[PDB]
């Protein structure tokens, strides 16, 4: 039943800036725990007790709290620390967690790298046909990818997915999938997808015919 | 090193019963208690409850207790957790972390992810996605893999048997109007080495034993 909330849910830091994350329990408790977890990987032991550096964390960790509130901070922001952040008490039955505090870095902005693949024959044999584009190393994540088949603007036709934040060049990458019966596919020609991005000066459309 | 190994994903039907395990090694299995958490994307991390291997005594999340029955194998360093009457609220990451009595969680598994669904599984299609020059943007190419009407998740894909790993982007599932699972694994290569180097993507969907290696050639 004790409830621990950490203020900032998200917050986008600077490299080398120094950044605190705040729990704050519904009890007093004697000693708050902090598990790091990277999207798809499983938690990993941070800081028990309070303020004690598990094995393998770096230096720039640290951890203090009393009673009720009770805080992260790591010294400088580095590209390896984008991750989300779980505080835990074991303090009463039953066991609880925060809600989480998710950390990514900022970065300059990047245009991204924009491919476009026509539907292989292996799936044109199956009977539909889906065109991918691909949008590599961008910042920030706001993308506009829109598709244009003979120039007809659709929609509700194509579904996209996100990268979550790379932490060697920090830049994010899209993929769209438009996907199609092969009897329409074979009905139009020019099948484009056209990019709007903050490090675009104009919007950038790449395209292919049919054939 | 400690190493939690965990049982793969599953698929089950409502109403029904599972097991998940849990092998540990590294460690004397007795002297540490096994717990268990549940992560779905409606309730985020949740503590179930924990076991002691020496006794078999248990603390419950009252909320699991019924639900969530803890049991062990001191004979081969497992630990088990039975989740019964299965509903879709049960669909999440389930995760076993060893913990001293009097400490907290250290050591996690790497989880397991069970889907509860009266829907047959389904194993995926691979398809090319050919580098052309299309594909191409100063001296590299792009190309990858298709991955298309699969369910549940997961998936694991990679890349010349683990060989390639950098340039490689494996972009998170996207829920199809059908119902299906699509994704798509995409690697940034020097052109320089596509008539020469040759690419393979490696698919595995475990809840239909699916496994199909593709070769991905331009064109």
């Amino acid at each position: 039943q004790i409830v621990l909330t950490q203020s900032p849910a998200i917050m986008s830091v600077s490299p080398g800036e120094k950044v605190t994350m705040t729990c704050s329990a519904s009890s007093s408790i004697r000693y708050i725990h902090w598990y790091q977890q990277r999207p798809g990987t499983s938690p990993k032991r941070w800081i028990y007790d309070t303020s004690n550096l598990a094995s393998g964390v770096p230096a720039r960790f640290s951890g203090s709290g009393s009673g009720t509130s009770y805080s992260l901070t790591i010294s400088s922001m580095e590209a390896e620390d984008a991750a989300t952040y779980y505080c835990h008490q074991r303090n009463s039955y039953p066991w609880t967690f925060g809600g989480g505090t998710r950390l990514e870095i900022r970065r300059t902005v990047a245009a991204p790298s924009v491919f476009i693949f026509p539907p292989s024959d292996e799936q044109l044999k199956s009977g539909t046909a889906s065109v991918v584009c691909l949008l590599n190393n961008f910042y920030p994540r706001e993308a506009k990818v829109q598709w244009k088949v003979d120039n007809a603007l659709q929609s509700g036709n194509s579904q996209e997915s996100v990268t979550e934040q790379d932490s060697k060049d920090s830049t994010y990458s899209l993929s769209s999938t438009l996907t199609l019966s092969k009897a329409d596919y074979e009905k139009h020609k020019v099948y484009a997808c056209e990019v709007t991005h903050q490090g675009l000066s104009s919007p950038v459309t790449k395209s292919f015919n049919r054939e | 090193e400690v190493q939690l190994q965990q049982s793969g994903p599953e698929l089950v039907k409502p109403g029904a019963s599972m097991k998940i395990s849990c092998k540990a090694s590294g460690y004397s299995f007795t002297g540490y208690t096994m717990n268990w958490v549940k992560q779905s994307h409606g309730e985020n991390l949740e503590w179930i409850g924990r076991i002691n291997p020496h006794n078999g005594g248990t603390d419950y999340n009252q909320k699991f207790k019924d639900k969530a029955p803890l049991t062990v194998d001191k004979s081969s360093n497992t630990a088990y957790m039975e989740l019964l009457s299965l509903t879709s609220g049960d669909s999440a990451v389930y995760y076993c972390a060893r913990g001293y009595y009097y400490y907290s969680l250290d050591y996690w598994g790497q989880g397991t992810s069970v889907t509860v669904s009266s829907a047959s599984t389904k194993g995926p299609s691979v398809f090319p996605l050919a580098p052309s020059s299309k594909s191409t943007s100063g001296g590299t190419a792009a190309l990858g893999c298709l991955v298309k009407d699969y369910f549940p998740e997961p998936v694991t894909v990679s890349w010349n048997s683990g060989a390639l790993t950098s340039g490689v982007h494996t972009f998170p599932a996207v829920l199809q109007s059908s119902g299906l699972y699509s994704l798509s694994s995409v690697v940034t290569v020097p052109s320089s080495s596509l008539g020469t180097q040759t690419y393979i993507c490696n698919v595995n969907h475990k809840p239909s034993n699916t496994k199909v290696d593709k070769k991905v050639e331009p064109k």
